[PDB]
């Protein structure tokens, strides 16, 4: 049973106490029932949901230890806990805005087919409950018709902070395709554009973008030239190579009579 | 899914976790195919007990795939919690699968001079005698004569002529069975000349076993030497029938070269 | 009450007669893995049955059928041939002596009645045919109250069946691919016996379980009858089995039934459209569409052209679907001719008025990733619209045109259009230009030359497939 | 054969396809092309 191994429930790691407590106690419940490939009786269930929470617990101490395969393991834990084949259980607070954190990591971790068996996974309750559901849902409709307007309009609203630890890995994914996204496809662009959407106006961070183009720039300018050499033709090479598929045209003409 | 689980140091996570996988195993045969490397670091995990486990399904979830040779190698370095087990479907198809590589392999085996073999592993050849115990619990003597010569050698077809009730009218359309099909004269004379040998194991002075490796394996001195059992016999019969299959059924050459033996 | 004694005895009996009569010759025409000229035909009489006049009906006097032919269900000395011929004679229970109904009350004994007359001789789809056809068109009375356990019972017997006949003959029975067929077809009512209230729990692990039992020893029909299972009861009850499938995707070594291929190439279309990959998907639902051209008059093809033309819809360019509009299909609603309407259109108003107003009816369509990127869709082809039109546009005039409020915006539209290849523009990113721009040579000299060897490959693919045709008589 | 999930779930009809520019447009087309002459 143990009686409450939460006793220090807003005292949650200053250390790493109730971390080593934890990997005791979640060894404790692989000792005891092993997982759920059980029946159950349902009061051996009554501390499966109390791990269901000691493991959102335990990926709240993940994300502050920053151990992702481990944060994604137990939330794939979780997922299994709600692939639990008895839908019959308790509820927690924290019911739908974990599947909101996986969402988030999900969508920036760049897995779509991630995204569509999130969004196949449990379809019906997502639309209406869980803001923190239809916020990154349509956030990824703002990342489809119109991003890098509302990110920081989004990351303004989360009162919850667990949302900002990823969408800084969307930051992440926004940098990357502002580099792939800002220069190398177009003509020139002048230092204020990049001033507005490269923040902190002068880091080291756009002119490690700007020299990451592979480009020098000048005074208060950002072209975009160089690019796209020569009018490449690939020359007579298909002539000779498709020749050398008519070759085994004629093995065609060959294996039959 | 529930295998990434396996990132602490001790060994019991392990064990439990395949207790979750023999326990639900029964929906989940794709998440070992991204686990393959996991699979093989643990089974290079020797103090770790449960490379032999971890070979087990390994065997189980490739042959779910494909990887039925893979399975196989698994099956052999799966431990005696392998051999265990015989009395399955998945069983049946993997030791087909098994001694079918121990057929391959006597038969490539079969023609080198006096040795450098493939190394021949003790696990495909001791399931080999195992199947012959089930031969003689089934007492079947045509299975047991079929396994006897799937392993091409005389180590086990010498172990069903080495049985009881063994009956010499069945033992000699095995000579018939064996005269109409054996491809190569590298071991279907030796197969012939050990079955005359066991018919001279036989009580009744055998003469239809020399009568047909005479003319066969084509021996000039057996001819002499059952000649001499004449001179030691006394008979009629016995220097009648088996002269008249060599006077009218040998080579001109063989009866009148070796007569003056 | 005159006229319904004279129809099953004639029918019921060119069933049986045809169906056990040349079962025999098949099965001692030592090979036979095509042949099956009755048991095919027997199929084809009982998707018949399913429309015709049953086992019995319950047809106006005592449904006497299933109190006559598996008592002394017994293939001896060909006396039982006159056995059979008895049970034509005693066709008239229901008119000329004391009629006894055991339907559903004495069916179970006759469940057991198969084992209580004496030993199969290895003729089982006469077995599977009274493993089957007892209760199986009896679903037919739609009730499923207590007779759900009784119909799987008879499943249960079919199991029995796949003992007789993945247990026993153990030289090559070759009846074991038209069992298949049979088991198919009963996996199908294992489907409506359990997915009417429950799941296949027994048939989960049996179906991996059936398809190892068939998976190379033994496997032909049975893979992807079996794989249509696994690729049908797996979409409702969820995803990730179609994961499942992508370290051990196997499918048939010839291509089967027309409807079947169909079918299947339709499930695993339906399959990418959730996965959003839209290249493959595209001709296999073309081919899928094209490759089902029967279907009962209530529909069923406009069913699997509403499902199937939506990611079609979400390509960015779709025919009118002038071409498939049905009247039963006008009052249905089902694929929304106003959708594609306002697919022409770049209109946000009706559009969002379907989607409002008709949610009703996208909860039929269940398929709401539609919507999310179907508006994108929707800004992404009046974009292509103009762009197309035009040869050089500016922001100044569609950035505001289509609404977008700002110059950036559509930028990024353009960005994203770039991105998608659509359009050949430049952004001036001096004074507020799109200097859009066309690009050149779209005469013949490279392009067409390459693309006929994926053309010709067509063709010469065509001629192999010309030739495998020709190597079967 | 014909069914396995589906039991359970001249006239305008070739005009459609430039009914699709007569019905989302040019419904008072000689009404501003016809009045080009005086509008301006």
């Amino acid at each position: 049973m143990y009686e409450q191994l939460k006793g220090e429930w807003n005292r949650k790691s200053p250390n790493l106490s109730k971390c080593g407590e934890e990997l005791g106690r979640l060894k404790l419940v692989l000792l005891e029932l092993n997982f759920l490939p059980t029946t159950g009786t349902k009061l051996t269930k009554q501390q499966l949901i109390l791990a269901r929470d000691i493991l959102e617990i335990g990926a709240q101490w993940s994300i502050l230890r920053k151990d992702i395969p481990s944060f994604e393991r137990y939330m794939a834990q979780l997922k299994c806990y709600y692939f639990d084949y008895k839908e019959q259980l308790p509820e927690s607070a924290y019911m739908h805005q974990l599947l909101g954190l996986n969402l988030l990591f999900l969508l920036s971790q760049n897995r779509v087919a991630e995204f569509h068996t999130e969004l196949e996974r449990l379809p019906a309750k997502d639309i209406q409950t869980n803001v923190y559901i239809k916020h990154p849902v349509s956030l990824e409709q703002y990342l489809m018709e119109g991003s890098y307007n509302k990110v920081f309009l989004a990351k303004g609203n989360i009162p919850a902070e667990s949302y900002t630890f990823f969408i800084d890995i969307l930051l992440d994914t926004i940098r990357d395709e502002i580099a792939g996204c800002i220069e190398k496809a177009y003509e020139k662009i002048l230092f204020t554009e990049a001033t507005r959407i490269l923040f902190f106006n002068t880091p080291k961070k756009m002119t490690d973008y700007a020299k990451k183009r592979g480009w020098v720039l000048g005074p208060n300018n950002y072209y975009s030239f160089a690019s796209q050499q020569q009018k490449p033709e690939d020359t007579t090479i298909p002539s000779t190579e498709l020749a050398k598929q008519v070759i085994e045209y004629a093995r065609q003409l060959e294996m039959i009579v | 899914g529930i295998i990434s689980l396996l990132d602490e140091d001790e060994p019991q996570l392990k064990e439990f976790a395949l207790h979750k996988l023999n326990a639900v195993v029964n929906d989940f045969w794709a998440e070992i195919s991204e686990s393959v490397d996991k699979i093989e670091v643990l089974y290079e995990d020797e103090g770790f007990r449960s490379r032999q486990f971890a070979a087990l399904v390994a065997s189980k979830v490739f042959y779910h795939l494909g990887a039925f040779e893979e399975s196989l190698n698994y099956a052999l370095g799966a431990g005696d919690l392998f051999n265990v087990n015989d009395n399955s479907e998945y069983v049946e198809t993997i030791i087909a699968k098994c001694i079918d590589h121990y057929t391959k392999q006597c038969v490539e085996n079969a023609d080198l001079p006096e040795g450098e073999k493939k190394p021949i592993d003790q696990r495909l050849e001791g399931i080999v005698n195992k199947m012959f115990q089930r031969c003689l619990d089934d007492h079947k003597y045509k299975q047991a004569i079929g396994i006897a010569l799937e392993t091409r050698r005389l180590d086990v077809f010498e172990k069903t002529i080495l049985e009881s009730n063994d009956v010499p009218g069945m033992l000699a359309y095995s000579l018939k069975l064996c005269m109409s099909l054996m491809q190569n004269k590298q071991f279907r004379n030796k197969v012939l000349r050990v079955l005359v040998k066991i018919y001279m194991n036989l009580e009744k002075p055998d003469f239809i076993n020399v009568c047909q490796c005479l003319i066969f394996l084509d021996d000039p001195q057996a001819v002499s030497d059952i000649l001499e059992k004449l001179v030691k016999e006394d008979n009629l019969l016995m220097a009648y029938q088996i002269c008249f299959d060599l006077y009218e059924s040998a080579s001109q050459q063989f009866l009148s070269s070796v007569i003056q033996n | 009450e005159p006229p319904p004694p004279p129809a099953p005895q004639d029918v019921e009996m060119k069933e049986e007669a045809a169906t056990g009569g040349g079962s025999t010759g098949e099965a001692d025409g030592k090979t036979a893995a095509a042949a099956a000229e009755h048991s095919q035909r027997e199929l084809d009489t009982v998707t018949l049955e399913d429309i015709k006049e049953h086992v019995k009906q319950l047809e106006k006097a005592v449904s006497g059928k299933e109190p006559r032919f598996v008592l002394r269900a017994l293939r001896m000395l060909p006396s039982t041939s006159r056995r059979l011929n008895h049970y034509v004679l005693y066709k008239a229970v229901q008119g000329f002596f004391t009629s006894n109904n055991a339907t559903r009350d004495f069916l179970l004994p006759f469940l057991e009645e198969p084992m209580d007359t004496e030993a199969d001789l290895q003729f089982r789809p006469r077995t599977g045919k009274a493993a089957s056809t007892p209760l199986l068109p009896e679903v037919e009375a739609y009730l499923q109250l207590l007779v759900v356990i009784f119909m799987m019972n008879s499943k249960r017997y079919k199991e029995a069946q796949k003992i007789s006949d993945d247990l026993m003959q153990k030289i090559s029975t070759q009846n074991r691919r038209a069992l298949d067929l049979v088991a198919a077809k009963c996996y199908y009512y294992h489907a409506r016996v359990y997915e009417f209230l429950d799941k296949l729990d027994v048939v989960r692990s049996f179906l991996h379980a059936r398809l190892r039992t068939a998976t190379l020893r033994h496997d032909a029909d049975g893979q992807a009858t079996l794989l249509n299972l696994l690729l049908r009861n797996y979409l409702h009850y969820s995803l990730y089995d179609q994961a499942e499938k992508l370290v051990s995707k196997s499918v048939f070594p010839e291509q089967a039934n027309n409807n079947e291929w169909a079918r299947y190439l339709y499930y695993t279309g339906r399959i990418k459209a959730i996965q959003l990959e839209y290249s493959e998907a595209r001709r296999t639902m073309t081919n899928a569409l094209r490759k089902a051209p029967q279907h009962t008059a209530v529909g069923f093809k406009q069913t699997v052209h509403k499902l199937l033309i939506v990611v079609e819809l979400l390509l960015g360019e779709i025919p009118d679907r002038l071409q498939f509009r049905q009247p039963s299909l006008k009052r249905s609603l089902m694929p929304y001719f106003l959708l594609t309407q306002a697919v022409r259109t770049g209109n946000l108003a009706k559009f969002n008025q379907v989607l409002d107003q008709f949610g009703e009816k996208f909860q039929a369509d269940g398929t709401y990733t539609l919507i999310i990127r179907l508006r994108h869709n929707v800004i992404k082809t009046g974009v292509r619209m103009i762009s197309l039109s035009y040869s050089r546009i500016s922001l100044a005039d569609i950035a505001q045109k289509l609404q977008l409020d700002s110059p950036e915006d559509a930028e990024f539209i353009v960005a994203k259009a770039i991105r998608d290849g659509v359009i050949e523009a430049s952004i001036n990113h001096e004074k507020g230009y799109v200097q859009s721009k066309e690009m050149i040579d779209i005469y013949s000299t490279r392009e067409p030359q390459l693309a006929f060897h994926q053309r010709i490959s067509f063709c010469l693919d065509i001629h192999n497939m010309s030739v495998k045709a020709m190597r079967f008589p | 054969m014909s069914e396995k999930k589906q039991p359970v779930d001249e006239d305008n009809w070739d005009d459609d396809n430039v009914e699709d520019d007569f019905s989302n447009q040019l419904r008072a087309e000689l009404e501003k092309h016809g009045y080009k002459m005086e509008t301006s």
